[PDB]
């Protein structure tokens, strides 16, 4: 919620549900990338 | 370097020349004492520059009352008919039978939709529109994103389909009758006679974007003007996809505002400011809008979002008072994505009473509280809209002019006024029209007082579209000389009639098109816009110009002879020539008309030739099998009768007219009788000359072709060897040369094109011309242009015999009034015969500029076409230059220092013409150069708005204003 908190603010109209934007959400994402699932995915909106 | 009288006598030989050659060749003399000698086969009539104003004007108000007539019939019976609708839901049994436009005319296809059934016209081929049309029906347009088959749209392809026998009554009653147009407020456009879409929307690649309810005459009729200020919302929430949306959204929101309405776009974020350069509310044209979008989409969003300041800023704002204003409806348009603040204290501050209207949009797919926002919408007589993805803008955007119309409907038959559009292009492409507007309202339980609920908006737009050239019909100007005309005016400084007013769009700046970011296939828009000409943009402006304009937008009636200054048809040379512009304002309508008329234009010629054998022996003279005797001959491409057409291909016209004129004796109970009996004089008058005069000597040394044109539409060239370099308009109404040659009371020169692809240079010669002015009892006449082609060679070898061939020391030239090459002294220059002498050697002419010889003046062409720089071809502006003679001093002796140099040099102007003869030190003396001084149309951007704001033009508004009604609703938002 800290590193990528209201930082997915890309231009484009893709939609990027696994975000960090609130506190439910960030529990989300980071329980789907302990699962291991589409892990690269979060990690690549995180380098962008 | 020679004294002044040596060069004085050397000019003075050298114009006598051409002078005595012009004028002994051409035959002036013979033309004028041809006219004057008949005197019997016409008479001279006068032109009364007012009777003339009040009869087009009273032709005029007829017309738009015709019109008026057939918008009142048709809302009448909408109203009448939706009135009594029943509203069911279950038509997959009883079909809506009706022709969905932009749908493919293949027979066998079959659709059959549920719950409609189509229909397949026949589709005959018509005039007034150039496309194939069908009286039996009318034709639908649903917009492509918008299901055919609802139950809101079936329900109104039901009650719609009785206006057909109201179109066909409308038509019927006046054939010269265009489109009529129902344009509902569901999408749905329903226009007579029924016509194919001109872009199916996937059964070829091209898509369409057509939606009724963004045209100009609906939006014009559906409400009155704005004052509408865009408050933006450009805090760090609405970054990343709610940003973008915002500005497509915003600029989507400015395309649906007019010259009528007032706007700013202000920008908040702890803090509110102006988005751009306007500081105030401006007047939403063409040029302003551009100015907001490209100052919106220059937008970055970081800070705090401050709902407090920015609808301070946003108050102060639609207070000024101070500057031009619609002064109607007030409104606030926030655009923004959600938050926790509703400032209820400035909304108690500072509309307290509800004045100002706010319409808030929460743009974007977000997680933040819109409630608030909603509160502000719902509180101060607005509405809430949702804008989560591209595809809503446009219908979300669009959709504020349902709740800005109530107070029109409240008003009832108060608020049922015709409103006639600005000029635009019609989308079935008939050219420019104007189209006149009237609002339907709903009425359903009006007897009884039922309902008021969905009562409070209306159904739709009605409209009737009036071409421009059926204007241009009701004011001839075929008795009046090639420089007088017509032209109207809105109470806006706009032009809805003028000899300058093209069918292509105004263009705003400098395009710029991107090649490394366009996909083959995506169906770019095009445009929507108006045709916006101002009247001061259209002509050259003087400070006598603007007070005319001025005093006939406010509809006043009046008379004024004065001296202007005349850009010529080609645009390359300017005249001094006296005017009249005598006025009158159209009663019915508030457009005013204004005639312009140059004196030596007060009287014409009116034919008398009614003796069978003299009109046949002038017919006979017309034949091209004869031309050997007479000339190639050139027919202006009028419309002398109304079953043959203007060809454009002239020996196809002429061939026609000829068949015609003796197929049919002069009688014509159809025809127009006095263009062709001054055609018939005319080409009697023009062979009797070619016959008595040029006949005679076959070839002249010098000359290359003799030609005449003149009024009635003849143009006869002596050798037809000759008449196959004849490159002007057949229509003497547009050869430059004989405007030109009107104007000035000596000889003009024309100066040819240069690297022009095409004879132009020596197989032609240099064109000389003057017209014939003849004095019948007392008034002046200028009924023809007698000419001359000067051979080249002949020139220069005159020319030479200090000045020789080739010569190192000094050029000596030739030019014209606009810095044109005629006649030089190198054979390299001689061989850029035509080009502007600041071109090929811009040093003297910069000097000539400064002493004041040459002056010059610039313009702006607003519609031009334009290569797209690098940021087929498209709309922009282009700044032009026009060279003159102002001082009328003869001799001009100097010297100019290049620096470290200096060169002397005399130029002497060739009196009784417009020549002027320079000779310098030679250009290889010295190695000094600037920068060329180029004479072409520079695409430009100019002027820049944001000064023009602070001093705007004079303009009248609307008066009529229907909003803040007492017993509206506002329970909705």
């Amino acid at each position: 919620m800290q590193l990528f908190g209201g930082r997915y603010d890309f231009e484009d109209t893709e939609v990027r549900r696994s975000n960090f934007d609130n506190f439910p959400q960030a529990l989300i994402s980071v329980f789907q990338v302990l699962t291991g699932e589409d892990w690269n995915s979060v990690m690549y909106n995180g380098i962008m | 370097f020679p004294s002044a009288v040596t060069i004085k006598s050397w000019v003075d030989k050298m114009q006598e020349d051409l002078v005595t050659l012009a004028k002994t060749a051409s035959g002036v003399h013979q033309l004028v004492d041809i006219y004057e000698k008949y005197q019997d086969l016409y008479t001279v009539e006068p032109n009364n520059a007012r009777q003339l104003v009040e009869i087009a004007a009273r032709d005029i108000e007829k017309l738009l009352s015709n019109r008026s007539k057939a918008l009142v019939r048709l809302a009448l019976e909408a109203e009448k008919v939706q009135a009594a609708h029943q509203w069911r839901e279950d038509f997959a049994s009883n079909e809506v039978v009706y022709y969905n436009a932009k749908d493919d005319l293949d027979p066998e296809k079959n659709d059959s939709e549920p719950g409609s059934q189509r229909i397949k016209p026949v589709f005959i081929d018509d005039a007034n529109f150039r496309r194939q049309v069908s009286y039996q029906h009318a034709a639908v347009h649903i917009p492509t994103d918008i299901y055919e088959g609802s139950t809101i749209v079936l329900n109104e392809l039901n009650w719609t389909s009785a206006l057909d026998d109201v179109f066909k009554k409308n038509r019927e009653e006046d054939p010269s009758l265009l489109w009529q147009v129902f344009g509902s407020a569901t999408g749905l456009a329903r226009y007579y006679p029924a016509s194919p879409w001109v872009d199916n929307s996937r059964t070829p690649n091209k898509i369409d974007l057509y939606d009724v309810r963004r045209r100009p005459w609906y939006i014009q009729g559906a409400a009155s003007p704005k004052d509408m200020l865009i408050l933006v919302d450009v805090s760090g929430s609405v970054s990343g996809l709610t940003l973008k949306l915002i500005r497509t959204s915003v600029s989507e929101m400015l395309e649906t505002l007019s010259d009528d309405d007032f706007v700013n776009v202000a920008s908040f974020n702890s803090n509110a400011q102006d988005v751009s350069c306007f500081q105030h509310l401006v007047q939403a044209n063409v040029r302003n809008k551009k100015v907001l979008k490209d100052a919106v989409n220059n937008i970055t969003a970081k800070g705090i979002t401050d709902y407090k300041k920015g609808f301070s800023f946003a108050f102060e704002q639609l207070l000024n008072y101070n500057v031009s204003r619609a002064n109607c409806n007030k409104i606030i348009m926030l655009f923004t994505d959600g938050g926790e603040e509703r400032a209820q204290e400035i909304f108690a501050k500072y509309n307290k009473d509800k004045k100002v209207r706010v319409f808030t949009f929460s743009v974007g797919q977000h997680n933040y509280d819109r409630g608030p926002i909603q509160w502000m919408a719902c509180e101060n007589k607005g509405y809430y809209y949702e804008i989560p993805s591209i595809g809503a803008i446009r219908i979300n955007t669009q959709e504020y002019l349902d709740v800005l119309g109530r107070p029109m409907v409240l008003a009832g038959d108060k608020a049922k006024q015709v409103q006639w559009t600005n000029v635009y292009l019609d989308a079935l492409e008939l050219g420019l029209v104007i189209t006149g507007t009237l609002p339907v309202f709903n009425i359903t339980g009006q007897f009884e007082n039922k309902t008021n609920l969905k009562n409070q908006l209306i159904l739709g737009v009605m409209g009737v579209d009036v071409s421009l050239e059926d204007i241009k019909r009701l004011t001839p100007r075929f008795t009046l000389c090639p420089n007088g005309y017509y032209f109207a005016i809105d109470p806006n400084g706009y032009v809805l009639l003028h000899p300058n007013l093209q069918p292509k769009p105004i263009g705003v700046g400098i395009p710029t098109i991107n090649l490394r970011k366009r996909r083959p296939n995506v169906q770019n828009p095009k445009s929507q816009e108006p045709v916006t000409l101002d009247f001061l943009d259209a002509e050259l402006e003087n400070d006598i110009k603007v007070e005319i304009r001025n005093k006939m937008i406010d509809g006043e009636s009046g008379e004024k002879t004065f001296r202007t200054l005349v850009k010529s048809q080609d645009e390359r040379y300017i005249d001094k020539g006296n005017r009249t512009y005598t006025w009158t304002p159209v009663n019915g309508t508030d457009y005013s008309l204004a005639l312009v008329l140059p004196t030596y234009s007060f009287y014409y010629i009116k034919a008398k030739i009614e003796e069978t054998i003299t009109q046949a022996r002038y017919s006979e003279t017309l034949k091209p099998d004869n031309f050997e005797e007479s000339g190639y001959t050139f027919l202006a491409p009028r419309d002398y009768c109304s079953d043959l057409k203007p060809s454009d291909n002239n020996t196809e016209f002429l061939l026609n007219f000829n068949e015609f004129i003796d197929r049919k004796t002069p009688n014509n109970p159809s025809c127009n009788t006095d263009l062709i009996n001054r055609v018939l004089l005319d080409a009697g008058f023009t062979n009797e000359l070619v016959q008595n005069y040029w006949s005679k000597q076959k070839n002249i040394k010098g000359v290359k072709a003799r030609f005449v044109v003149t009024d009635g539409g003849i143009t006869r060239v002596y050798p037809k060897e000759a008449g196959e370099n004849w490159q002007e308009n057949p229509e003497t109404y547009e050869d430059s040369f004989y405007k030109r040659s009107l104007d000035n009371d000596n000889y003009v020169f024309t100066a040819p094109y240069f690297n022009k692809s095409g004879p132009g240079a020596y197989e032609s010669g240099i064109m000389v011309s003057k017209a014939v002015e003849i004095y019948i009892q007392g008034k002046l006449l200028k009924p023809a242009v007698v000419g001359i082609k000067i051979d080249v060679n002949s020139w220069i070898e005159n020319f030479t015999k200090d000045c020789k061939r080739n010569s190192d020391v000094m050029d000596c030239v030739i030019l014209d009034d606009g810095g044109f090459l005629l006649m030089a002294n190198h054979d390299d220059y001689t061989n850029q015969i035509g080009r502007f002498f600041g071109e090929i050697d811009p040093s003297l002419m910069r000097h000539l500029v400064n002493i004041s010889v040459y002056a010059f003046n610039k313009s702006y062409d607003y519609q031009s076409v334009c290569e797209p720089g690098a940021a087929s071809k498209q709309s922009c502006i282009t700044e032009q230059t026009q060279y003159f003679f102002d001082n009328d001093s003869k001799s001009f002796s100097g010297v100019l220092d290049c620096g470290n140099c200096s060169r002397i040099f005399h130029v002497e102007k060739l009196m009784n013409t417009n020549l002027i003869f320079i000779m310098v030190e030679s250009k290889g003396t010295c190695p000094c150069d600037t920068r060329l001084l180029i004479q072409a149309e520079q695409t430009s951007d100019g002027p820049d708005p944001c000064d023009m704001v602070k001093q705007p033009r004079y303009r009248k508004g609307p008066d009529v204003c229907f909003d803040n009604n007492v017993l509206e609703d506002y329970t909705d938002c």
